């Protein structure tokens, strides 16, 4: 009942930036291995014990967000569902701890050796202490999203990442087939160790505020291009078939003629002495007629982009002509340029960016080649092994490789335009590459509600690294936080990405910066205005007023705030310091302004919103949605009827919903060993539970869902089914297989209401509403359901101490949804006998006020801890590896909520 | 001491908009070039807001705010309430001079503190 | 009813004697997960008489078992516990109890 308090350990979490995973068709190859060496633990730092985890975690959902949550805080590898991790004695997934046998099992100590053994192909990580197995392995878990390494701890560690080739020694011999994670580097990035998903990195003058990662994806290794198949071939491409092939005959041995690589008869193309600039009668005739269908392909990929052709002026072929240069002479058969000679010729952007894309479309059906016979990307090039350094998609690969596959294509397309046939761009259709993830986008920050000033004038500065979508301003303490600042009344924000004014929409004001711009940000509670000052000068309105905002009314008061956009950098600086602001002085200090925190000890205090979804009570105000509470009749049970208050109207709000009672059940903690009249003698040692739920007629069962969540579900996904649910399998076993322990770890545990309605022909408006149940037994930790008072083939069993939370996922389709009833079935108790201890006995339902639904709110604010824990990452050595240190403890106060297990 | 007179003379005012409706003085480019430089009706014929002499006289008025230091703000209060009782500039020179020891006290204000710690570091500053 | 898993483990030789006290420092927890004693948090070693039974039986039979310099975990079954009426507002009634105990020192 009472909220419980202890002094928990800062724990942070360190990763390469080595990115794998399995899609289809991905060219990535699926198994990878990486060390750890451990150079000194100390075992108690402080009063609670060391923390030290290695393992490896998914891209989409591990956040481990510094302080607070699930359980007893300190979350890193394997606290979630998103990571898998092993610390010398445990397997942690899901914040639940393992034990496992082990050749002389013991805690993480100094020189210890762990090698985890990645694969893909079957889903399965392997742990190896000391060169020697570790009898457990985690399966079946899900693939979407990148694996890459991480090692969680607490203060007082120093831990050395060994990767292999120069990037460690490994120390002892990989499994057969399993690649060093270093050879995953992309080409575009060199290795480095960064901390996971982070909101704030020490600066030069002071801690910059980091917005949201762009992350990559396995969906980003497919090279997906335009098929070049099903198109028949013009007649005004076929009437210039001839010329684009040859000049894209020997234009790769143009280059080198005259120079070490220099021709000679004897020889021919691929014998370190290429060129062959004759013709391509004397080179061998099926790459002859490829390289022209190859000319042909390329028109063809102009098709399908949507590139079409047109004669105007003068033929080129009578005013070019074919230049006997001194150099690229030869003595086969005459010298003559190596591609077919061109004059002076030009071209405009549109054919800069058409031949770029006509070199993705190049590389990307090259990439899918090699794939489908078999290649895949490494570092370093293997012939043997079929791995090559370019096997990764266009967008993916480096400048240098970009730039010469552009040049010889865009030779091509400058010898079409010379003959001046029109090079057309096609439509331009705006796309985005994420769209659902509508909130993983902003990250506001503000300072704490005490700070709230009324009066006064107050003025602070917003240092902008980066020039990408960042706002700065002033926002009313109630200030929501998934919504963007300015689109609604509660804040007045001046957004410089591109200089414009957010209060209740947009309107132009200002000049977008750049980098390096310091935007001071004033403000005057006795004048009413909002005065917004870039490096010193005032910003201007597109008329003649020269403040961005005025007549605001005081209200509750207002706090500096800012938000940042993906990938951006920007320095708050509220002057606790006098001296540090550097345009104060400039403006400002004439004016009677004083800096926001000019006399204050402590730094101010920081609130962020925190992208991590929270169940959340129904508000009474919701405007969609509405809860109401139904009395028990003598017939009915009682009910928590849930009905779309908008729903048929303007502006109705249909999306994902997700919802769950307040109370949970939990499991015995030791399992067993091994009309409609109850019997009294078992209404009483009954340990089954049972609920139901009315899905009112009008709700398609195809998008609801009805089971139970454990208190760590944390995923908001617009486009739910029982696919997205989280989930893993431990499998233990001896030394030599004998695999006698396989268990499942699911934060969800719910059945699709869709496979419940026999597929009739047409009237899915069923006129009888399905009453889903579902049942517990406490004392066994199985879970059955119900489909309308017949069982269904489907079962869960789980491990005891399991907290489970009745839950339902809808997307609404009726005026009326669903409906909790909270009934009995014959000689089984209720629910409400079951979350209260003093109802134990009670066989009658009941629905006390603390029994209550509540939604999954997908973004909430929290607070910046005041000290963050110091780490030294740097290279040690070649031989050595990466070392990881981190000395200084800090210890943080948490408060745990008991029955959400989070603190 | 040019805005003094303007302000004096409302006869001179007459004149200031009479110029700016017969030559089509815009004022609005005059204010205005710098930001279009930069690349960022109701009162267009005339008004207050846009004549130029405040104009330049507010966007040369931090530079006159520089002159005193922070504890002459009481001396600013008097000087100005003489000044609004009718009072020429000789009356309100000896009237600071019968009232020298009327300034601000650091002590009394922390505020003053670091107003003097900023405004006394000044590399042009000289403290006699 | 004590079970005893080593978590790091020491020298395996020296085993606590009658006649020698033991100095440990343990960090007592409930069966869910919910710490309720400690002995870093108080900062000073927890110094029992081996022999006259100051503490529990299974805290006491497990302690024993241990060696020098050991750290282990335990399991102490209510019935080696404070049982059926436990300890009045700290561990509720039939309660198994699991220990980190450290065992630091010998006297």
């Amino acid at each position: 009942l009472l909220l419980q308090t202890n002094l928990i350990n800062y724990v942070t979490s360190i990763r390469p930036n080595i990115f794998v995973g399995r899609a289809e068709g991905s060219t990535q190859y699926g198994k990878w291995y990486f060390e750890v060496m451990v150079d000194e633990v100390v075992p108690f730092l402080t009063a609670q014990a060391t923390h030290l985890r290695v393992g490896w975690a998914l891209t989409e959902g591990y956040s481990p967000y510094p302080g607070g949550g699930e359980g007893w805080g300190g979350n890193g590898v394997g606290d979630d569902l998103y990571s898998y991790g092993f610390d010398g004695l445990h397997l942690w997934t899901g914040h639940v701890a393992r034990p496992v046998t082990s050749p002389g099992q013991h805690l993480l100590a100094p020189e210890d050796v762990v090698s985890c053994c990645l694969d893909l192909s079957v889903p399965s990580i392997s742990f190896r202490i000391n060169g020697c197995p570790v009898q457990g392995v985690f399966e079946a878990f899900n693939l979407d999203g990148l694996f890459f390494p991480v090692v969680s701890f607490s203060a007082g560690v120093k831990v050395r990442f060994l990767l292999g080739g120069r990037h460690g020694e490994f120390k002892f011999l990989p499994p057969p087939g399993y690649a060093p994670c270093h050879e995953a580097v992309l080409p575009r990035e060199r290795l480095r160790l960064e901390p996971i998903k982070e909101y704030r990195r020490e600066g030069p003058r002071g801690p910059h505020l980091v917005g949201p990662s762009r992350c990559l994806s396995h969906t980003d290794f497919v090279p997906c291009p335009v098929d070049t198949v099903q198109i028949v071939l013009p007649p005004h491409l076929e009437r210039i078939r001839e010329k684009l092939a040859e000049n894209i005959h020997e234009l790769w041995a143009l280059t080198r003629i005259e120079q070490g690589w220099t021709y000679g008869p004897v020889r021919d193309d691929n014998k370190r002495l290429h060129p062959c600039l004759v013709n391509f009668h004397s080179l061998p005739e099926p790459e002859r007629n490829y390289n022209l269908q190859m000319s042909g392909e390329t028109l063809k990929t102009l098709l399908a982009l949507g590139c079409h052709v047109g004669m105007a002026d003068e033929k080129a072929e009578d005013n070019l002509k074919k230049t006997k240069l001194p150099k690229t002479y030869m003595m086969s058969n005459g010298y003559k340029p190596a591609p077919l000679d061109l004059s002076h010729v030009r071209l405009t952007p549109a054919q800069t960016t058409l031949v770029d894309r006509l070199a993705e479309n190049g590389h990307n059906v090259w990439a899918r080649d090699r794939v489908a016979q078999g290649w895949s990307y490494s570092a370093v090039q293997d012939i043997p092994a079929r791995r090559n350094p370019r096997l990764v998609p266009y967008r993916l690969l480096d400048e240098a490789t970009k730039r010469s596959n552009r040049d010889s294509l865009c030779q091509a397309v400058r010898t079409l335009l010379g003959y001046g046939y029109n090079i057309e761009p096609p439509d331009q259709e705006p796309s985005q590459v994420e769209n659902q993830s509508r909130w993983d986008r902003v990250r506001i920050f503000r300072a704490e509600k005490s700070y709230t000033v009324q009066s006064g004038r107050w003025y602070f500065e917003f240092e902008a690294v980066t020039t990408g979508e960042m706002r700065v301003g002033w926002a009313r303490p109630e200030l929501r936080p998934d919504v963007e600042l300015g689109a609604d009344e509660l804040a007045y924000v001046f957004n410089g990405h591109r200089g414009q004014r957010w209060h209740l929409g947009s309107e132009p004001f200002g000049r977008p910066w750049q980098s390096g711009d310091v935007v001071g940000c004033m403000i005057d509670l006795t004048e009413n205005t909002i005065i917004f000052t870039l490096n010193g000068e005032v910003l201007m309105s597109d008329s003649g007023s020269e403040t961005a905002f005025r007549e605001i009314e005081i209200g509750d008061g207002f706090l500096p705030v800012c938000s940042l956009g993906p990938g951006q950098v920007g320095h708050l600086n509220l002057g606790q310091d006098v001296s540090s602001l550097r345009f104060f002085a400039i403006c400002g200090l004439q004016e009677g302004f004083e800096p926001f925190a000019i006399n204050m000890q402590r730094p101010v205090t920081t609130w962020f919103s925190k992208s991590l979804p929270q169940f959340e009570p129904v508000p009474p105000e919701h405007p969609h949605y509405e809860v109401a509470r139904m009395d028990g009749t003598v017939d009915t049970p009682p009910c928590l009827r849930l009905a779309h208050r908008t729903w048929g109207s303007q502006n109705s709000l249909v999306e994902m919903l997700f919802l769950r009672l307040s109370l949970p059940v939990q499991f015995h903690q030791h399992f067993r060993c091994t009309d409609n009249r109850d019997d009294p003698e078992i209404i009483l040692n009954t340990t089954t539970y049972y609920y139901s739920v009315r899905v009112f007629a009008g709700q398609e069962p195809s998008c609801v869902w009805v089971g139970w969540v454990t208190p760590d579900y944390h995923q908001h996904d617009m486009n739910f089914d029982l696919s997205k649910v989280r989930a893993v399998t431990v499998t233990m076993g001896d030394e030599q297989g004998n695999v006698h322990s396989s268990l499942k770890c699911s934060n969800c545990y719910m059945v699709w209401g869709g496979d419940f309605v026999s597929p009739g022909q047409q009237g899915r408006i069923s006129h009888t509403d399905l009453v889903i149940g579902c049942l517990v037994d406490l004392a066994t930790g199985l879970m059955t359901f119900t489909a309308n008072g017949k069982e269904s083939n489907t079962f869960f069993q789980v491990e005891p101490n399991t907290k489970l939370f009745p839950a339902v996922f809808v997307l609404p389709t009726h005026q009326n949804v669903i409906q909790f009833e909270l009934g009995k079935q014959k000689n089984i108790m209720p629910l409400s006998a079951a979350m209260f201890l003093s109802e134990r006995k009670n066989p009658a339902p009941q629905c006390p006020p603390r029994l209550e639904v509540q939604m999954l709110m997908p973004v909430s604010w929290s607070r910046m801890p005041n000290h963050f824990l110091q780490v030294e990452t740097r290279r040690a050595g070649e031989r050595l590896g990466w070392a990881v240190q981190c000395q200084d403890p800090l210890t943080m106060m948490a408060l745990h909520i008991p029955e959400e297990n989070r603190c | 001491e040019i805005f003094i007179y303007w302000s004096k003379s409302h006869n001179f005012k007459r004149e200031e908009q009479n110029f700016v409706v017969q030559n089509e003085i815009n004022n609005m480019s005059f204010l205005t070039a710098d930001s279009k430089s930069k690349m960022a009706r109701r009162g267009d014929r005339y008004s207050v807001q846009t004549s130029l002499i405040v104009a330049t006289l507010k966007k040369m008025l931090p530079i006159g705010l520089n002159m005193c230091a922070p504890t002459d703000q009481d001396l600013i209060m008097l000087a100005k309430t003489r000044y609004a009782l009718k009072d020429t500039d000789e009356e309100v020179r000896e009237f600071l001079q019968n009232n020298l020891h009327l300034q601000g006290k650091v002590e009394g204000s922390p505020s003053l503190r670091w107003q003097m710690a900023l405004y006394r570091g000044l590399p042009g500053r000289e403290e006699d | 009813g004590v079970e005893i898993e080593t978590i790091s483990p020491g020298d395996g030789r020296t085993f606590p004697k009658k006649g020698q006290t033991c100095v440990v420092h343990y960090t007592g927890m409930l069966q869910n997960g919910k710490k309720f004693d400690s002995s870093r948090d108080r900062n000073k070693p927890f110094k029992f008489r081996i022999g006259k039974q100051e503490v529990i039986k299974g805290f006491e039979e497990g302690a024993a078992q241990m060696s020098l310099g050991q750290r282990a975990k335990l399991t102490c079954t209510p019935d080696v516990a404070y049982g059926a009426t436990g300890h009045p507002g700290v561990i509720p009634p039939n309660a198994t109890l699991i220990f980190d105990v450290e065992l630091l020192n010998l006297e």
